[PDB]
């Protein structure tokens, strides 16, 4: 049984939550942003991402290399990442250095420069950004996937952002943005590892009291996507492995059927041929395609949004004659969710899944990272004992009422890249989700 | 003619032949079909369209 978590606000409305482990010396703290890539518009696209570089170009106070060394000097490292919905600054350090690391993030969030000399600096690097992704083939992948899936909405747009807006983002439009979408009722500051919740409720009164309100401020984790179902064929005779992603429309954090998809995504569950025990997985399509040699490895997905996500797997293959064998069983196997799933399945799924969402924390950063999902998607942390009795309501017929809404005869979001010629076209691929035996 | 017109020996063997030689024909059918196969079907533009296949 974890230590609680505790949870304070500011005036403000600042959120701060903490989980102390007295076990190590280590501390994460950081700040969750309930603001990302979605909150620009098609013209500012790419800002979230260029501040995040400007973050670590020197504030009013540290320049540049003043803020290397203050860092250099606490011992630990900073680190921060922007999402589609999430933006999150954390420093890892010693337990006895977190009000430095509190201090330096207040910095850097409230009073960095913006200097037009560090926007142009950056704005090459940035732009060599745009053709190095392309190494990073399941970046790749899932881009197109969220590109297609949402066509046309502020989902499916990249984070990076087009070439144009790169080179005509302006520090105004960089201030607008951080003074529009990183408000207190938007932020927590989380502390895991060696914190004290106290002591950091008086660190957050000393640096993030004068943040601005929001004028309306909505609960966090507050949003219409209209998934379209489509495919990008990226061919690439020349690579020797094919990438392959498929998806459907999936659930929302806050979905009633948010266990449901999770038991559902286990039943399919992961293979990797590199890893020793993979052949001995109890998951069908596991056996049919170590058996065959279908794929190198597959990843079963379920992405989950404020108001959509993204359900599927991802597939990686050597195999180019036989592509139209992995496509298929895989879509037969979601068809069993709707037709053929039983008790059998769903307790397995349910008894992996009870221990998989708590071996999941095994580090600080990770408990902050859970803390602050948490905490900025539902508005508060839930306790396992809460997520065991959610996992524990979800029945077979729960289970093969969501397939037969989410997956039979539905549209998929469908990207393939590399050599691909084997990959049949949209409609044999969509005519496999449903089974016309049933 | 199995004989010196067009009569009843000949009415009977054009019958018999009639009857056979739609088999044949199938027959040959199929096997212009398996010839076709290795290069496929020809296309309207007239180029190769082995960079372009539809199930
Ligand atoms: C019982 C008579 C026949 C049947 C059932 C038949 C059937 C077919 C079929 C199904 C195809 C492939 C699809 C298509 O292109 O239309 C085809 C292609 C072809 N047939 Fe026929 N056929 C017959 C008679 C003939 C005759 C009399 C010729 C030539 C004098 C011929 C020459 C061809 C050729 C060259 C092709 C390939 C055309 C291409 O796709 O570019 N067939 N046939």
């Amino acid at each position: 049984v974890s230590p609680k978590t505790r949870t304070s606000n500011l005036k403000n409305g600042l959120t701060i939550a903490s989980e102390s482990n007295p076990l190590v010396q280590t501390a994460t703290v950081g700040v969750w942003i309930d603001a990302g890539s979605r909150n620009e518009n098609a013209y500012n696209n790419g800002t979230a991402h260029f501040f995040e570089h400007l973050a670590f170009k020197g504030t009013d106070k540290r320049s540049q290399h003043q803020l290397e060394l203050d860092i250099e000097n606490m011992g630990g490292h900073l680190n921060a990442y922007t999402s589609r919905e999430s933006t999150v600054y954390y420093a890892k350090s010693f337990k006895d250095d977190v009000p430095k690391s509190v201090e330096i993030l207040a910095d850097i969030l409230q009073h960095s420069k913006l200097a037009e000399s560090a926007i142009d600096r950056e704005r090459e690097v940035i732009t060599r950004e745009l053709e190095e992704v392309n190494k990073q083939y399941e970046e790749v992948v899932f881009d197109h996937l969220h590109a297609t899936a949402f066509m046309n909405q502020p989902l499916g747009r990249t984070i990076l952002g087009p070439r144009e807006n790169i080179q005509t983002i302006t520090n105004t439009e960089l201030r607008k943005f951080i003074t529009e979408n990183y408000t207190a009722d938007r932020m927590v500051l989380v502390g895991a590892g060696a914190v004290d919740h106290d002591a950091l409720v008086e660190l957050a009164e000393k640096y993030f009291s004068h943040l601005p309100s929001s004028q309306s401020p909505v609960p966090l984790g507050t949003p219409i996507p209209n998934f379209v179902g489509s495919e990008v064929r990226l061919r690439d005779d020349t690579m020797p492995v094919a990438h392959i992603a498929i998806a459907v429309e999936g659930v929302s954090w806050t979905s009633e059927d948010y266990y449901t998809a999770l038991v559902a995504q286990a039943i399919i569950g992961n293979y990797d041929r590199a890893v020793g025990t993979s052949r001995h997985q109890g998951s069908r399509l596991s056996n049919i395609v170590s058996e065959n040699n279908l794929a190198n490895s597959f990843q079963s997905f379920s992405t989950s949004y404020s108001d959509t996500g993204l359900w599927g797997i991802y597939l990686t293959s050597e195999n180019t004659t036989q592509i139209d064998d992995l496509v298929h069983f895989t879509l037969k196997e979601w068809n069993r969710l709707s037709t053929s799933v039983s008790n059998l399945q769903v307790e397995r799924a349910k008894s992996q899944l009870k221990a998989g969402l708590l071996l999941s924390l095994d580090g600080t950063t990770y408990v902050a990272e859970d803390i602050g999902r948490q905490l900025t998607t539902l508005g508060r942390r839930v306790t396992p004992a809460e997520v065991e009795a959610k996992l524990e309501a979800v029945t077979e017929h729960d289970v093969r009422a969501w397939a037969q809404k989410t997956l039979y005869d539905k549209d998929i979001a469908l990207v393939g890249l590399g050599p691909i010629e084997g990959l049949y076209d949209y409609n044999r691929i969509r005519n496999d989700m449903s089974m016309m035996r049933w | 003619w199995g004989g010196f017109s067009v009569g009843n020996p000949t009415l009977q063997r054009f019958f018999a032949l009639h009857y056979l030689m739609p088999f044949v024909l199938a027959v040959f059918a199929l096997l212009h079909l398996i010839a076709l196969h290795t290069a496929g079907s020809s296309n309207p533009l007239g180029i190769t369209s082995n960079v372009d296949k539809l199930s």
